[PDB]
């Protein structure tokens, strides 16, 4: 949680890095997809396959800025669980170990209609 | 005939170019990155 | 669902894709094929369990239920298209596609792997739909019942939220129901009657009670074009069966309480159904027909023990079937008459012959006429709480008996004669007429053969 | 005899698929109960950086002899 | 055409059938099971994952 | 929400004019400086919640 | 403030019935003043002696409530079984209501003051029977 | 001291039915040219005994706003008047 | 008149930035001083005499709003002499900063700040810039934070949509509209303040977006609901439809993304053993909807579309960074594991 007011700092080398052909990433830009597609249809174009250049560059956008977000986003619960363990593993009167029982030790209600 | 501006169009046909190569450029190296690293 | 969700996207843009009026041709035609693929890996065996893919599908294993919801789509465009013909085809591209995405939610609803999987799904309807009651309705009184479908439905599943998330972080995490090895009981105290009445009260507000039924003789009563949406909204009042899943388990032990929903629902089922032999608006005839034995599933939900289970799944689709075609024969013989009012259609049976036994293979359904899938499924809820209290034969079988001459009555008010007035009414129920009045009973006395498929685990 | 080999599988796939997807969920819904032991109760010792709420620097103090010999 | 507006999208089936497969061959946890579901020794229960 | 820009690049754009014994222009503390000096020595690293009680 | 609670829902329990409904007047008598207040501020200006706000009958109101609410339940608290359950706390909601229904004529009102105050009456006392905390922290 | 109490008892010129009311408006924006002094003396008075040496530049700069702010507010309440001629708090029109 | 008129617009936002850039309550006093001083200019443009006699409603109410401020600065003064932003040290002074700061974001009480300056400004095309003042404060709200007595921070929310909501049934004017339903909004975010103060954020980034994006669609002759019928028909009916979709994603409803805030909000205020709290404000904010529904009813059912005039001509205004709107603050609710891992 140090390293203050970074965007994603230095210590976010060791994570995978969320490559793409994953699903968000085709996701993310597919509602830009239909998006350009709003952005003639608004405007009485009145075409639904104008120009390809305003339809094109929103596939661009999304699809870099989208990557370039969710390089934190892995980083955050990734730096989430690192600091939990570190507390599970100080402090074991905090974490006591449960004994194992089967059922043979139970009694437990009975109600049967 | 067509008539566009002649200006911009091309602009968004190359501003991807240079985000794309920018972008995988900084993808091919972090793929490595992580190997450098861990 | 391996990949059904992703054929029936794909319908989706192919209807603006295509031309001019193929567009009727061209839909319906690929519909029809998912229902050989809907089959295809489903119906597999069968003994604890088939758990399917991941957190998306447990096959909805022991409650089929699911082909049902893929028939629709291919019998309604047939349906609908005797007064849209009119409007733009801007439009009429649109009324196909929302349909489809009506579809599209379902299908990964009844299966849903979890119990918040199903919420944000049992709510991601309700849209679709009041956009086909609110436009494509007839004259008014659509907008007041546009706003009484909404706010008992929304008012009561919101406490869902409350309680489903509760669970998530009290005993491990809800996600899958075959986590759900572990439950802890629920005692008598009184924090625990509203764990249990909250989870309960949303699936009321949409298979009725007596009370709290004031929204269904509101949107099937003014309806689109050809029962349009009216087939889809019978589907989705039994598509809240969602109390099978949850009270079966999780809360097992509070039937405590089950007594003001029992007297309720057992009392109001003699009544609700004799409170309709003085209609005189033909779809609000059949509208209270779908209140009584529909309203019978829910003494036989919160009574358990099967050889109920056996019969009320089995009436889960027994009216699927029934109480579509109804609508269908009250969807036809409008467009030739253009008024619901049950007096002005007499003089019949002449003019339409074909159509008689269409009239009647609908409501020999009612009576039920023992070899059919409606008294294999009354006579197990009738054997089942018989063995909760002997004396509840009374007021079902009083339900037996006015229901005859509830379905009767509206068959008889056809035979009758001389017509009177009435140049119109020339069309001799064309081939589109009895095709889409076709395959309901062609499966429905079908599956009386070997209705093994039709049970539950049980 | 031609429908089972042709189209599914038996008892070897979706019997021990049932042991691998309840195997994604021992691993999720026993931490769920781990999470809200520490962060819902650290909870009067702010220890692990999660409650950690600032106070002041004391970087900033100055150690110079300042002109007041009783301070 | 060729109209891809017709039969290419029941096409779409055995592309649906595609991704229908990646799931469970990184779902493979467990050969080790005692219901026959065996894997004992056999090229029986190794094969079709 | 505190973006907290003055410390990544090492401006002071307040700082100084803030707490009791800072800088003092030449020299001259305070009547309390002596437990100014005292109490910041003791919540430093700590959280806050635990230097309360 | 928060004592007088810790005067109402310490000492009785039931018994003692009239400490009970005096201290039980006192919060929903002081709440009568609350909307005189705005009464007299957010409606414009009344006759010569503010606050004499448009139809009055305001803390006129309020006091007498409180003034029968533990009065009702305290007389029905020890006179059936000996303790205080929410089916004897229940009791104190209706005609504890009626008030407002005996004045401002009812058949429209009074009902609707007796029904809906029996729901929101009962669930206090559950409140702490099943140990209900509204504004908690972790 | 004494001296805080007096003056703490004097930040009551605010008080809130006449920091709008009645009319008149001048009489108004009066006092809250006028609950100043009882900010810039608080703060002096504190800052002076107990010797900062670097916190009295603040009451310095806490006139330089609030001169220019109720500046910026008799500039709208002549325009007030420009459209009538008198203030009268009474005016009322965009109704809430 | 044009350079000077982005000279005003630019100090706007940077006197909110010093709020946010401060460590010394001396900074933070100036920060949203000169708000109030930057702000003033853009009510007038057009010199009518209900804006005149709505920017000076405007301005007392945050000129005193400021005034409490500073008193709570030099109460803490007193009390151990440090001056950055964080807990108040006296509960005489964090009790007169909360309902101080209240008026600026205006809750429930301190009440018609936001009905009677909204309403009748003949600059209705923005007064988009009413959304950094909400903007401000928030900013002061997440350092306080460990110090408010979490009775007032409730019952200044518990009143915000109780009243934010019955408020508006009683209305045509859909500035009004836009004006109710925006203490509501205010209600939810600092109902969960108390209770892990980021998903708090969540709630704000919506709330940018969702109105932002109402404003632009009213930009091409919407004033009253009347007139939002008569333009189905004549100026384009994929604009009704679009108007549709954003008021239905605003409800909250589980096909779209305004139901992607409270979903996660209850995730926080249960956990916390408190459910009476979340079951008032979750049912409360039904009737919230009923604004939306029933201005849904005007627009999407050609309701009398009459007096025949032709609009035979395109549209050119400037409906900036309007295309990506609609895709963000609908579409959004399956592509958000994790907005509050960005954010955090
Ligand atoms: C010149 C012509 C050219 C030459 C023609 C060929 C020569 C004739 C063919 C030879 C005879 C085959 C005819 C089949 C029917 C009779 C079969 C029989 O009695 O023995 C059972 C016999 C059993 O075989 P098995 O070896 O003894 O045991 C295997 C099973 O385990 C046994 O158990 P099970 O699993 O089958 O369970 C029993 C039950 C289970 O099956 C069902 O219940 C399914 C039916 C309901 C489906 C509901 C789900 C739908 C959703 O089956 C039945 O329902 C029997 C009812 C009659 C067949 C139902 C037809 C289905 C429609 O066959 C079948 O059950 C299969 C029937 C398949 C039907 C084929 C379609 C025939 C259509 C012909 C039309 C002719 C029209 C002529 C015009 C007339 C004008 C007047
Ligand atoms: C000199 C400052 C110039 C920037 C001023 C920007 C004007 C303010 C804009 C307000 C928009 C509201 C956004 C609020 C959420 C911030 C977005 C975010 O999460 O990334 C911040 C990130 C992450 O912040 P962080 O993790 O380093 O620490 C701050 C955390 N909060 C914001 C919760 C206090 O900061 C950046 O690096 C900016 C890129
Ligand atoms: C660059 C910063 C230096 C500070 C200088 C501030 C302005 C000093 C006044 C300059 C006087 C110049 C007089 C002759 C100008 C020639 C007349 C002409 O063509 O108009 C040009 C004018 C010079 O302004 P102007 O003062 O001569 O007259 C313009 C009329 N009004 C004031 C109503 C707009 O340029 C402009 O109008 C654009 C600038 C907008 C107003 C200036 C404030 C912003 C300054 C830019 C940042
Ligand atoms: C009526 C409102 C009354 C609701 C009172 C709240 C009940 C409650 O306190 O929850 C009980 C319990 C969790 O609460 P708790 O006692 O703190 O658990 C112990 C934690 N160790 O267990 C729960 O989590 C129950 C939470 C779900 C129930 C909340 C919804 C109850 C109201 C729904 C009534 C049915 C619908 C009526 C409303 C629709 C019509 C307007
Ligand atoms: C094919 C596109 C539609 C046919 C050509 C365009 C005709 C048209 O302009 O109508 C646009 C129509 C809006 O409807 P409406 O405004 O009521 O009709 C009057 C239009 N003057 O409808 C619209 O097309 C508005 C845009 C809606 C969003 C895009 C959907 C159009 C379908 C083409 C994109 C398909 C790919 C995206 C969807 C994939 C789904 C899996």
């Amino acid at each position: 949680g140090r390293a203050t007011f970074q965007f994603l700092p230095d210590e976010a080398r060791s994570l995978p890095p969320p490559k793409l052909t994953d699903p968000r990433l085709a996701f993310v830009g597919f509602l830009g997809y239909c998006s350009g597609l709003i952005d003639n249809a608004i405007r009485r174009r009145p075409v639904l396959l104008a120009g390809l250049h305003r339809q094109l560059l929103y596939i661009t956008s999304f699809v870099f800025v989208g990557y370039y977000l969710l390089k934190r986003q892995d980083y955050m619960y990734a730096v989430r669980d690192h600091d939990m363990f570190s507390y599970i593993k100080s402090h074991p009167e905090d974490f006591p170990e449960k004994d194992k029982k089967t059922y043979g030790e139970v009694f437990e209600e009975f109600h049967p209609v | 005939h067509g008539s566009p501006n002649w200006l911009k169009v091309g602009l968004t046909l190359g501003t991807s170019v240079f985000l794309w190569i920018y972008l995988i450029k900084q993808h091919n190296e972090d793929v490595l990155e992580y190997k450098r690293r861990n | 669902m391996l990949k059904y969700i992703i054929p029936t996207i794909m319908l989706m843009p192919l209807t603006w894709l295509s031309k001019n009026n193929m567009i009727w041709v061209n839909s319906t035609a690929h519909s029809l094929l998912i229902s050989f693929t809907s089959l295809l890996l489903m119906n597999q065996f069968g003994d604890n369990s088939l758990n399917f893919s991941l957190l998306f599908f447990s096959d909805s294993l022991s409650t089929p239920l699911l082909i049902l919801t893929m028939w629709l789509l291919p019998l309604m465009l047939m349906a609908s298209q005797h007064h849209l013909s009119k409007e733009n085809l801007t439009r009429k591209k649109l009324f196909i596609t929302m349909l489809i995405s009506l579809q599209l939610f379902l299908i990964m609803t009844f299966t849903a792997m979890e119990l918040i999987l199903f919420y944000i799904l049992f709510e991601a309807t309700l849209v679709p739909t009041l956009i086909i009651i609110t436009r494509w309705g007839n004259q008014t009184e659509r907008l007041n019942a546009g706003l009484y479908f909404l706010f008992y439905t929304l008012a009561g599943s919101l406490p869902l939220l409350v309680a489903l998330i509760y669970i998530q972080n009290t005993v491990g995490s809800l996600n899958f129901l075959m986590l759900q090895y572990w439950v802890q009981p629920v005692h008598n105290s009184w924090s625990n009657v509203f764990m249990w009445l909250a989870c309960m009260m949303a699936f009321m507000v949409k298979m009725p009670l007596y009370g709290l039924h004031l929204w269904l003789p509101k949107a099937h009563v003014e309806a689109p074009i050809a029962g349009s949406m009216v087939l889809a909204a019978v589907l989705l009042k039994l598509g809240g069966y969602g109390m099978l899943r949850i009270t079966l388990i999780l809360n097992p032990m509070t039937d405590f309480m089950a007594y003001p929903f029992i007297m309720l629902s057992l009392w109001g089922m003699i009544m609700t159904s004799s409170i309709c032999l003085r209609q005189t608006d033909l779809k609000s005839l059949i509208a209270y027909s779908s209140v009584s034995h529909m309203a019978l599933v829910i003494v036989a939900i919160l009574i358990q023990t099967p050889w109920s289970y056996m019969g009320a799944t089995a009436l889960m689709i027994a009216h699927g079937l029934t109480s579509s075609m109804l609508f269908c024969l009250a969807n036809s013989n409008y467009e030739r008459i253009h008024s619901r009012t049950m007096i002005l259609a007499r003089g019949l049976q002449t003019l339409l012959p074909l159509m008689a036994t269409w009239w009647l293979l609908a409501s020999l359904t009612n009576l039920a006429l023992p070899p059919t899938i409606n008294l294999i499924g009354e006579l197990f809820v009738v054997m089942s709480t018989f063995s909760w209290s002997n004396i509840t034969i009374i007021l079902m079988g009083v339900n037996m008996v006015i229901t005859a001459l509830y379905s009767l009555y509206m068959l008889i008010m056809t035979q009758r004669g001389k017509y009177t007035y009435h140049i119109n009414n020339i069309s001799p129920s064309f081939t589109r007429e009895n095709a889409l009045m076709s395959l309901h009973i062609l499966p429905l006395l079908l599956l009386t053969l070997n209705p093994k498929i039709i049970l539950g685990p049980l | 005899r031609w429908i089972a080999r042709t189209f599914f599988d038996g008892p070897e796939k979706n019997y021990e698929r049932t042991m691998a997807i309840l195997q994604i969920e021992a691993e999720k819904a026993e931490l769920r109960l781990k999470e809200l032991e520490v962060r819902r109760l650290m909870r009067a010792r702010g220890d692990g950086p999660w409650f950690h709420y600032p106070t002041i620097d004391k970087e900033l103090i100055d150690h110079s002899p300042k002109a007041t010999p009783d301070n | 055409r060729d109209h891809w507006v017709h039969v290419l999208v029941p096409m779409g089936f055995v592309f649906g059938y595609y991704l229908d497969r990646k799931n469970d061959e990184k779902l493979t946890a467990f050969r080790n099971k005692s219901l026959l579901y065996k894997r004992e020794l056999k090229p029986n229960e190794e094969v079709t994952w | 929400p505190f973006f907290d820009v003055q410390k990544r690049l090492g401006v002071d754009l307040d700082r100084w004019m803030t707490i009791q014994s800072a800088e003092q222009p030449h020299k001259i503390p305070s009547r309390c400086h002596a437990f100014e000096k005292e109490w910041i020595e003791c919540a430093h690293g700590i959280g806050s919640i635990r230097a309360e009680k | 403030a928060k004592t007088v609670l810790r005067q109402y829902w310490d000492i009785p329990e039931g018994t003692e019935c009239h400490r009970k409904t005096y201290a039980t007047t006192s919060i929903g008598g002081a709440a009568g003043l609350v909307v005189s207040a705005y009464s007299v501020a957010l409606k414009t200006p009344t006759s010569f002696l503010e606050g004499v706000a448009r139809t009055g009958r305001y803390t006129f109101t309020a006091a007498a409530i409180g003034a029968i609410f533990g009065l009702t339940s305290c007389i029905s608290a020890q006179v059936r079984e000996k303790p205080d359950d929410p089916l004897n706390y229940l009791i104190g909601g209706c005609a504890g209501g009626l008030i407002l229904g005996a004045r401002t004529r009812s058949y429209g009102i009074g009902a609707a003051a007796c029904a809906y105050m029996g729901l929101t009456a009962a669930l206090v006392k559950m409140g702490q029977l099943e140990g209900w905390q509204v504004f908690a922290e972790p | 001291s004494m001296v805080y109490m007096n003056i703490m008892m004097a930040f009551t010129v605010s008080l809130v039915g006449l920091l709008m009311y009645r009319s008149h408006l001048m009489s108004s924006l009066l006092c809250l040219e006028g609950m100043m002094l009882s900010l810039f003396v608080m703060a002096a008075l504190t800052i002076l005994n107990s010797h900062f040496t670097l916190a009295s530049m603040m009451p310095i700069i806490l006139l330089v706003f609030a001169a220019c702010e109720a500046a910026l507010g008799l500039s709208l309440l002549v325009m007030v008047s420009n459209t009538y001629g008198t203030d009268y708090v009474q005016n009322l029109n965009l109704l809430q | 008149n044009p350079i000077i008129f982005i000279i005003i617009l630019l100090t706007i936002m940077l006197g909110t930035i010093i709020v946010m850039i401060s460590s010394h309550w001396l900074l933070v006093w100036i920060g949203f001083e000169m708000n109030m001083l930057a702000i003033i200019p853009i009510m007038m443009k057009n010199h009518n005499p209900r804006a005149t006699e709505a920017s000076t409603k405007y301005f007392l109410t945050q000129s005193t709003a400021s005034m409490l401020l500073m008193m709570a600065v030099i109460i803490n003064l007193m009390f151990s002499g440090q001056w950055t932003v964080m807990k108040l040290f006296n509960p005489m002074a964090s009790m007169l900063m909360t309902m101080a700061l209240a008026m600026k974001l205006g809750m429930a009480p301190f009440h018609f700040w936001v009905p009677e300056v909204t309403q009748g400004i003949p600059l209705s095309s923005g007064l988009i810039l009413l959304t950094w003042q909400k903007l401000a404060p928030m900013s002061v709200l997440y350092q306080i934070f460990p110090s408010i007595n979490l009775n007032l921070i409730l019952t200044l929310s518990v009143l915000s949509i109780l009243i934010g909501g019955w408020g508006g049934l009683n209305q045509t004017q859909l500035r009004k509209i836009m004006a109710y339903s925006s203490i509501a909004h205010m209600g939810w975010m600092t109902a969960v303040l108390p209770y892990n103060p980021t998903m708090t954020l969540l709630n704000l980034i919506i709330y940018i977006i969702m109105t932002s994006t109402m404003f632009t669609m009213f930009m091409a002759n919407s004033t009253t609901t009347t007139l939002s019928l008569s333009h189905t028909w004549n100026k384009t009916p994929i604009m009704t439809v679009l108007i549709l979709a954003t008021l239905l994603s605003m409800g909250g409803l589980p096909p779209l993304s305004g139901f992607m805030p409270k979903w996660m909000i209850i995730q926080e205020m249960t956990k916390n053993n408190s459910i009476i709290l979340p079951t008032f404000m979750a049912i409360t904010a039904l009737l919230n909807l009923y604004f939306y529904m029933r201005l849904t009813y005007s627009t999407t059912l050609t309701m009398f579309p009459s007096t025949n005039n032709m609009k035979m001509k395109w549209q050119f205004p400037l409906m900036k960074k309007m295309t990506f709107l609609p895709t963000m603050v609908v579409l959004s609710t399956m592509m958000l594991p994790l907005t509050p891992m960005l954010s955090v």
